[PDB]
């Protein structure tokens, strides 16, 4: 019949075949050599252009099709030495009877029932099919490439092909194996743990091999209002100005660290920064020659004024990009103060005790020496990084010593809350050494007082002053620990009162208190759970990285023997690492569920027997 | 009391400028203003984000426009990253005209503005819609400025696995504009859903994602589909109209497909659980490819009483039917499900998404209304009835009824003559009959006692086509101020495209010249002074898609007879240089069992060119302030500012 | 003239819950008989159900399946030598998840179901000749 | 992109003349490459394409079997072996640059090419 040779073989199957890019200069023609399948293809295109831009092309579609084709559709999963069946349909579309000769060549691998090209011959009417069984079983390893040939009659011919390569699954089914392991970076035991190696005894030998490590992690304020009608403009005395400046100093840095500007229009922030810069303006002048501040220039200094002045200034000095040597002047001052055994005198009180705090009661000088102390070293940013050095030095050696002094005074207990609370919160701020931190800090724990959930400490002013300073000093104290989160929200409910903070100095902490809360409340750390990989495989040694810093990752990796496992970061997570071999799997070859038997009785005419 | 307005879109996008608009309002004639706006966080002690610009607005000219540039570093210097609440930034204008002159508090005014660093756009193309594990997978992504032109800016591709579980990230430039990969899929790769997602790397949450599932197929020879008679079954009490529906078998090459079809019916509900049919499979030999089959009303009856569901509990079960066509002498077989039968009571469904709420007191309410067939593409010459209820605080509430038909787009534009003392009022429509769909909307008046108010008024109510010049009629609704000109501005896409002011007349006809840059909608707000208060009235305009201007076309030489190994030549022209992204795929790929997801197209284009559009709703609003809000943009006018968004999304 | 038998059982209790269609084929070279398939439906006991044959491709509508083993035969009609000796093949399917299949395979009378292959614990060779 | 042809001149039928064509300035074992014939009169119809690694390949009808493809990424050289030369072949051929092994534009990157001829 037709010649194997001279009909057409159709052997590119391509689910997809125009995948370029290119430039058209407004015109292009592009060659097209059609793959051998017979299917519509739906060309799309895409065009982007520097000047007009994306303008998506209308899909064309190009339908491509024989009149006499012959269908060969191979199963996707074939095994070895197990018996296949081969149904390729001929369609006969022409307005002519035909008969056919359809036969497998003698490919090398494979199995034909005939055991080579044995033609078989079917009648296949003008607008009919008929499938063409051919039962093989395939021999070969990993692929075999078959073709079948549908050869016409001699008086009309008509030939057709089709090739596909066959491939064969490795013997055995496909197993995985699955490793559930947690991550806990924080635990000191079992963070370099090992994976143990493969030893299924079903494993095959000879097999491919892929393995996987799959990696995941799964993580577990006040009224802007009220903080804004604060910004009140200074005016009236020296000591007076400071009651209108330091509020507004501590509303306008709470707002700056909580992000609540955006609450209040934006003509609200360069309003307090006017305010802030007119309010620098009237304390500096009331400063004396060597940084006083006092209420007249006539009455004498109180180091508690240039205390909180310095503390104020020092704040406000990113603001305002103002002299810092007058400071340092001021800083210097303070030490000149400092008595013998630490403490600070401040020979004239203030005319308006009711500014001074909760300071005035039985004693105050343990208060005081705290309370200059936080000022001081709120003034240590302002010093210079160049010059002053012996000043510093001498602000260090000062401050140390009356910090000693109160870890000294502290310790002997019988102080009350107020004094108590500034003292835990100066010794954590200037870094004082742990052994004293630790009594302080011990003895605010026993009076500190409950009423409720999250009840601690309108409550008068000590009682809210004193909280303030205490919630900062839980904060510095090994972070916060369900302690600062129910002693804040006191404030902040205490905070939200109509006109709220009635004192000045409860205001100017409280506010620095709930700022220092908020932000630490809301803060993300880096968040990682890096792990890597390392083992002795066949090929040698090999090592993987699995950054997550933030998700889960997968990633294949080249070990095939017992892996090591190295977990860092802080992150918790669960690692799990997968692998697949082939197992001696056979189970019964005939139907479970349903059957179906049939059987032929009859005589049946051969050409060619065996 | 001269006044100095601020305009910009309620969000600023980082690395693209930002559209910011500033005009004088009632000045003395004689004076200029001069300044400068930037773009600062006051978290950092007000360190600007962004270079200031020539503000320079004349008195004679008091409209102008500014374009706000704002580079990736300087946002960086400013540390908007370090921001913990959310993000936000300040807009501001420098200016000492404010605190000599009008004495103010202070020489600034700025609007609060949330924003974000997702800019651009980012299209991503796979190979094929589907994949078998073991194969080699090739994608590629196209990336483009704000102004949908291309970008060259650095891009960081990820894939994600069907668990979730990323599997790449290439982190490269992209001068070209187009970047082309591919990967492999592990061969045990269980069937799912993967993802590839993309986004410019200086960006954070600038993303676009393509989804591709691989599954272990194999090709299929022909696609079966199940094309009912009417997409909707009516279901209302005494008449339930035949279920009908017609299976048509096609060869992929298009020639009919001679086999046998079995058909099962069963009930789907929203969870997903089929409740089968008994005796109901109906097979029938496929003849030319078409099968009719249908369940005669007596027999469905006894097949539900079998079930004891019963016709009332029919409410919004979805009727699934799936058939099996096995190609006699084939052998192989095709599977297709049909999931978009409703048993809804109403033939037709009433759209009134694009009906403007906050009616305008004292001038006609037009009401919009989309007719759209069930479960189908728009109708025409659908009856539609409004009758409207205008509450009268003082008197009965009159009841106002008009009919019209639809005009054949599937829309009706249906005016409503309101009187200027109505508290409130309530319209239901009701479209088509037998059993019309009916919808019913309260809209209330703004409160009285307020400044005047302005109504936008469309003569056409037709989509504009690009470069056709449509009017709009504004009027002064509330006293008779003698504010002397008009304001108006136009918001595509996020941006203040255009600002402008036309003078007060007997007649305000507004001439907008559409173009490009307003596709495929835009805003139309315009405002007016009574005295000291603002009023305006915003005005959604869905402009057509029509086509892209790059005018691509593939084309050959007709004749789809094409012989396998045959040499076809593709012509491609365009109007100007560009490149050209090609892909050939096989028909049958969408007919492997998939979701069959759609390809990229210029409806998918221009939804990302609006996915940057920040008002919401058809427009309108009860106060000066809500009009600006829900129009997309931010607004000062030193004694009333807006509100900023409270997130990303409406 | 051929004869064919075809039969179906099914253990049940799980999994199919259903009637079954076969997809049995006909050895290559002939097809199935016209008239004395029909009355297989004739018969008022209709244990095929349904039918559609065409060319060596018989499709049955088996619309039930019992526990027992049943057997509906028909004849075949021959044009055309069969060109060499192979087995065919039948499937039977799951009406409600046709994925569930039963693929089998039956020879002529006088052959076997399988291909002659001798196989040892680990390779396998073909005996396919004269 | 070069593409530096030799291996042309007239040669009687049959004779089985060898083609070659060495590519540079590029990654070859990325790109695929292709033959085309350019007849005095007629257009380009392309003869064969070799795979982007080098095993599939394919022919016009005209010369399938009758000419045979090869390449080999080491040395960047790319053969074209024409058994049984038939005198209708003689034509200018031309190695071209292309890429996804279907589809060449019309000038993205052309060789030379050699004008074999026939007696
Ligand atoms: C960019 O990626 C983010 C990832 O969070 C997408 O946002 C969400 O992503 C999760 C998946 O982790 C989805 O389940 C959510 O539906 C997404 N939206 C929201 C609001 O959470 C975001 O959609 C991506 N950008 C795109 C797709 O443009
Ligand atoms: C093909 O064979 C059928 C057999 O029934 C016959 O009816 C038909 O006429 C034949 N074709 C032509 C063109 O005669
Ligand atoms: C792993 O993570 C930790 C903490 O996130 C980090 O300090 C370390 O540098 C990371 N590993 C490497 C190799 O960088
Ligand atoms: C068939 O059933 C079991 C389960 O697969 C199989 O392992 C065994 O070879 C067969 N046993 C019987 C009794 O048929």
């Amino acid at each position: 019949l037709i010649d194997e040779d001279d009909i057409p073989v159709r052997s590119f199957f391509p689910e997809n075949w125009l995948w370029r890019v290119e430039t058209v200069d407004r015109f292009q023609i592009l060659t097209l050599w059609l793959p051998d399948s017979l299917t519509t293809w739906e060309i799309h295109g895409l065009s982007l252009s520097k000047t007009k831009g994306l303008c998506v092309a209308t899909p064309v579609q190009l339908r491509v099709f024989r009149e006499f084709h012959l269908h060969l559709r191979l199963p996707m999963s074939v095994r070895r030495f197990e018996q296949l069946e081969l149904r390729p349909v001929l369609y006969n579309y022409l307005d002519k009877n035909l008969t056919v000769s359809v036969h497998v060549s003698p490919v090398e691998g494979l199995c034909l029932a005939g055991g080579g090209g044995l033609a078989q011959q079917v009648l296949v009417p003008a607008g009919s099919a008929r499938p063409v069984a051919f039962s093989v079983v395939p021999t070969a390893a990993a692929a075999v490439s078959l073709k079948v040939v549908a050869r016409g009659s001699f008086e009309f011919p008509v030939g057709d092909a089709v090739s596909k390569v066959l491939q064969i699954e490795k013997e055995g089914a496909i197993h995985r194996e699955e490793l559930v392991y947690e991550l806990n970076p924080l635990d000191h035991r079992g963070r370099t743990l090992e994976i143990p190696g493969n030893s299924d005894p079903n494993m095959i030998p000879d097999g491919d091999f892929n393995s996987y490590v799959r990696v995941t992690a799964s993580d577990p304020a006040l009224s802007p209002g009220g903080v804004a009608s604060l910004l009140r403009l200074p005016r009236g005395c020296g000591e007076q100005t400071m009651i209108y400046l330091a509020p507004t100093l501590a509303a306008s840095r709470y707002l700056d660290k909580t992000e609540q500007w955006s609450t209040l229009p934006p003509e609200t922030k360069d309003h307090a920064v006017d305010l802030i810069q007119k309010g620098y303006m009237r304390i500096q002048q009331f400063r004396k020659a060597d940084g006083s501040y006092a209420a007249w220039l006539s009455r004498d200094s109180s180091t508690w004024l240039t205390a909180f002045v310095l503390k104020v200034l020092s704040l406000a000095q990113e603001q305002v990009g103002g002299s810092p040597e007058k400071l340092q002047e001021t800083s210097n001052w303070l030490l000149s103060q400092q008595q013998a055994d630490g403490s600070f005198q401040d020979p004239c009180p203030v005319l308006d005790r009711s500014m001074q705090g909760g300071l005035v009661g039985n004693d105050e000088t343990v208060a005081l020496t705290a309370f200059v102390t936080i000022a001081l070293h709120h003034g240590l940013a302002v010093f210079q990084d160049e010059g002053a050095e012996p000043l510093k030095q001498r602000v260090e050696a000062s401050i140390s010593k009356a910090n000693s002094f109160l870890g000294e005074k502290a310790s002997a207990g019988l102080l009350g809350a107020h004094a108590a609370a500034i003292t835990a919160y100066a010794l954590s701020l200037t870094k004082a050494p742990v052994d004293l931190l630790g009594v302080a800090h011990n003895n605010l724990m026993a009076m500190a007082q409950e009423t409720g959930d999250n009840l601690y400490w309108q409550a008068p002013a000590l009682w809210i002053e004193t909280t303030a300073y205490a919630l900062l000093h839980l904060l510095l104290h090994e972070g916060k620990a369900e302690m600062a989160d129910q002693a804040s929200a006191w404030l902040t409910r205490q905070g939200s009162f109509q006109g709220g903070f009635r004192s000045t100095q409860d205001t100017v902490i409280a506010l620095d208190a709930l700022s220092a809360y908020w932000i630490a409340s809301h803060t993300t750390e880096e968040r990682g759970l890096n792990v890597t990989l390392s083992s002795t495989g066949r090929n040698g040694f090999k090592s993987h990285a699995l950054q997550l810093n933030n998700l889960e990752e997968e990633l294949q990796f080249s070990l095939g023997s017992k892996i090591n496992v190295k977990v860092g970061g802080n992150s918790k997570g669960t690692l799990k690492v997968l692998r697949t071999y082939n197992v001696l799997d056979m189970k019964n070859t005939t139907c479970q569920d349903l059957q179906i038997e049939v059987t032929v009785k009859g005589h049946v005419e051969y050409t060619m027997e065996a | 009391k001269p006044r100095l307005l601020l305009f910009s879109p309620s969000v600023v996008h980082l690395g693209v400028p930002l559209s910011v608009g500033v005009q004088l309002q009632d000045v003395p004639r004689g004076q200029v203003v001069k300044g400068s706006v930037f773009l600062r966080n006051p978290s950092r002690n007000n360190v600007p984000c962004s270079p200031k610009v020539d503000f320079t607005l004349s008195s004679e000219r008091d409209f102008a426009l500014l374009s706000l540039q704002v580079p990736l570093k300087d946002a960086k210097s400013c540390g908007l990253h370090q921001l913990l609440r959310g993000p936000e930034v300040q807009l501001v204008a420098h200016s000492p005209w404010l605190k000599d002159s009008l004495s103010r508090t202070t020489n600034i005014q700025g609007i609060n503005l949330l924003f974000s660093s997702r800019r651009g756009h980012l299209f991503l193309q796979t190979d094929q819609p589907i994949y078998n594990p073991g194969q080699r997978v090739r994608y590629r992504v196209f990336a483009l400025d704000q102004k949908m032109r291309p970008s060259t800016d650095t891009i960081t591709v990820m894939v994600e696995n069907s668990h979730g579980l990323r599997v790449r990230k290439k982190e490269v430039y992209m001068p070209s504009s187009i970047f082309q990969d591919d990967f492999v899929i592990p061969d045990i790769s269980e069937p799912g859903t993967w993802k590839i997602s993309a986004r410019f790397s200086d960006g954070l949450e600038s993303n676009s994602s393509t989804q591709f599932e691989v599954k272990k197929y194999v090709l299929p020879n022909f696609e079966v589909k199940i094309t009912p008679g009417k997409p909707y079954i009516l279901t209302v009490p005494g008449h339930l109209d035949e279920m009908q529906l017609d299976i048509q078998a096609r060869y992929i090459y298009g020639k009919p497909v001679q086999g046998v079809a079995y058909v099962r019916f069963g009930l789907l509900d929203e969870d997903g659980k089929k409740t089968f049919f008994r005796g109901l499979e109906s097979q029938t030999k496929l003849v030319n490819g078409q099968s009719h089959i249908s369940l005669s009303k007596a027999e469905f009856q006894d097949a539900l009483e079998k079930l004891n569901m019963g016709i009332t509990d029919l409410q919004g079960l979805r009727l699934y039917v799936a058939a099996a066509i096995i190609e006699s002498p084939g052998g192989e077989m095709e599977e297709a499900e049909l999931t978009s039968w409703y048993f809804v009571s109403s033939p037709f469904s009433l759209d009134l998404s694009k009906t403007k709420r906050h009616l305008v007191p004292g001038a006609p309410f037009l009401l919009q209304a989309l007719v759209r067939e069930m479960s189908g593409s728009p109708a025409s010459g659908i009856p539609v009835k409004v009758s409207a209820t205008v509450s009268s605080p003082g008197s009965v509430p009159e009841v106002q009824d008009i009919q019209q038909n639809t005009d054949g787009s599937g829309q009706v534009s249906i005016p409503i003559i309101i009187p200027q003392t109505i508290s409130e009022l309530q319209l239901s429509v009701s479209a088509g009959s037998p059993h019309p769909a009916i919808a019913r909307l309260t809209v209330a008046a703004p409160p009285s006692g307020g400044p005047g108010f302005l109504s936008i008024e469309r003569p056409d109510s037709r989509p504009p086509r690009v470069g056709d010049t449509l009017n709009l009629n504004l009027r002064a609704v509330g006293s008779g101020a003698t504010f002397s000109h008009y304001y108006y501005m136009i918001l595509s896409r996020g941006q203040i495209v255009f600002m402008n002011r036309e003078p007060k007349r007997t007649l305000t006809s507004v001439s907008v010249f559409v173009d490009h840059h307003l596709a495929p909608s835009f805003y139309f707000v315009a405002f007016y002074y009574h005295g000291d208060h603002p009023v305006a009235n915003s005005l959604r305009v869905d402009v057509q898609a029509g086509a892209c201007e790059g005018k691509l076309e593939l084309s050959v030489d007709g004749a789809k007879q094409y012989r396998n190994g045959e040499s076809v030549k593709l012509h491609l022209e365009t109007d100007s240089l560009a490149l050209v992204a090609l892909g050939a795929l096989d028909t049958a790929l969408y007919a492997a069992g998939s979701k069959s997801h759609k390809p990229l197209n210029m409806g998918k284009v221009f939804e990302a060119m609006n996915s940057y559009d920040l008002g919401c709703g058809p427009g309108g609003g009860d106060s000066a302030l809500q009009v600006f809000q829900a129009a997309g943009l931010a607004f000062s006018d030193g004694d009333q500012w807006t509100l900023s968004r409270k997130r990303l999304s409406c | 003239r051929v004869h064919y038998t075809v039969c179906i059982w099914r253990n049940g209790k799980v999994g199919l819950s259903g009637m079954a269609i076969a997809d049995v084929t006909l050895l290559s070279g002939f097809h199935a008989l016209r008239a004395d398939l029909e009355k297989l439906t004739s018969l008022s006991d209709r244990y095929v159900s349904h039918f559609e044959t065409e060319g060596p491709h018989v499709l049955l509508y088996f619309d039930s399946v019992p526990t027992s083993r049943e057997c509906v035969g028909f004849e075949a009609v021959q044009e055309v030598p069969v060109g060499l000796v192979q087995p065919a093949s039948a499937t039977l399917y799951d009406y409600y998840n046709p994925e569930r299949r039963c693929s089998v395979f039956y020879g002529a009378p006088s052959k076997s179901r399988l291909l002659a292959t001798l196989c040892s614990a680990e390779v396998c060779q073909c005996a396919e000749g004269k | 992109v070069q593409l530096v042809e030799s291996g042309g001149g007239l040669v009687q039928p049959g004779g089985s003349l060898r083609l070659s064509c060495a590519a540079s300035g590029f990654t070859f074992s990325s790109y695929h490459m292709s033959w085309v014939r350019q007849a005095p009169g007629k257009g380009l119809e392309w003869i064969s394409v070799i795979n982007d690694s080098g095993d599939l390949t394919r022919y016009a009808d005209s010369v399938k079997g009758r000419f045979t493809i090869s390449r080999d990424n080491a040395k960047n050289t790319l053969y074209l072996q024409m058994n049984s030369l038939q005198p209708e072949d003689t034509a200018v051929y031309s190695c071209l640059k292309s890429s996804d092994f279907y589809s060449y534009s019309n000038a993205d990157s052309r060789g030379q090419g050699t004008q074999v001829t026939v007696s």
